[PDB]
């Protein structure tokens, strides 16, 4: 079981039924974050101090404190052409779509 | 290696100071003086060791 | 059940750090447990990847896991302490207490 | 009243066009029941919006 690391996600919008309004593109590299945070955490990716701390407790008593969670801590847009909700046709960056780090938090 | 018994209080001590967060080296001193006595035993927890 | 901010106390003593914090002795930090499962509530102000990853989880749980329930929002506390040099600060420290959760 | 199973895809493409995310405490009240078309019935109990 590894340490929060960034790991593959493949989008395939039609299998998720999105191509009936996803003209392009059909499939995209979203990617993932999982693993474990447990102490140490990797310092030099700058966790907030709250992740700092319950770590620290989780350490001291995982019996008693939850660990944190490996999430991305950063992401990138991509552009999807598609039709809206009217029947425009919309190219557009959507946000927030591929990760690019992750981290525990 | 990193003994987390031993180094998990004070590493995260140090690490919510906002100390030993860099990477070989700036930081690395102060990082140093602030682990202390415990510097050969806990540096590698933090990536300090050099 | 779903995402949510639970308590967390945190007593510096029990954590072995008594000897260079001299004050608050112990604060509520609070920590952010629950699950993550579609439909993600807009109150937990979803990234467009954790939509999405969400969903595909929805569809095959097997093949995708789920987004994580953390801290979205924090505020900071200060705090009366001695550094490794040996001077007293009293400092705000950032990023202390959990204010919202969301799945991510 | 929210069937997962047959609401997750169509829910979900509404979220990410930022629609069925206003509070009714009501702006897009309307806007999210157009991006569902006919699954606004089996579906809005998903984002409550009923
Ligand atoms: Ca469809
Ligand atoms: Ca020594
Ligand atoms: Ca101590
Ligand atoms: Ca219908």
């Amino acid at each position: 079981k590894a340490r929060c690391s960034r790991k593959a996600l493949h989008v395939n919008f039609k299998d998720m039924g999105w191509d009936d309004w996803i003209i392009a593109p059909l499939e995209y590299e979203a990617f993932h974050c999982e693993g474990l945070c447990e102490f140490p955490l990797r310092s030099h990716l700058e966790p907030t101090n709250h992740a700092v701390i319950q770590t620290l407790m989780n350490s001291m008593d995982p019996e008693s404190t939850p660990p944190t969670c490996c999430v991305p801590t950063r992401l990138s847009p991509i552009s999807i052409l598609f039709i809206d909700s009217a029947n425009n046709v919309v190219y557009k960056q959507y946000e927030d779509m591929v990760v690019e780090s992750c981290g525990c938090r | 290696g990193c003994n987390k018994a031993l180094c998990a209080s004070d590493v995260s001590k140090c690490l919510i100071q906002e100390l030993c967060q860099c990477r070989p080296c700036s930081c690395c001193k102060e990082c140093m003086l602030c682990l202390g006595a415990l510097w050969d035993e806990c540096c590698d927890c933090v990536g300090m060791c050099n």
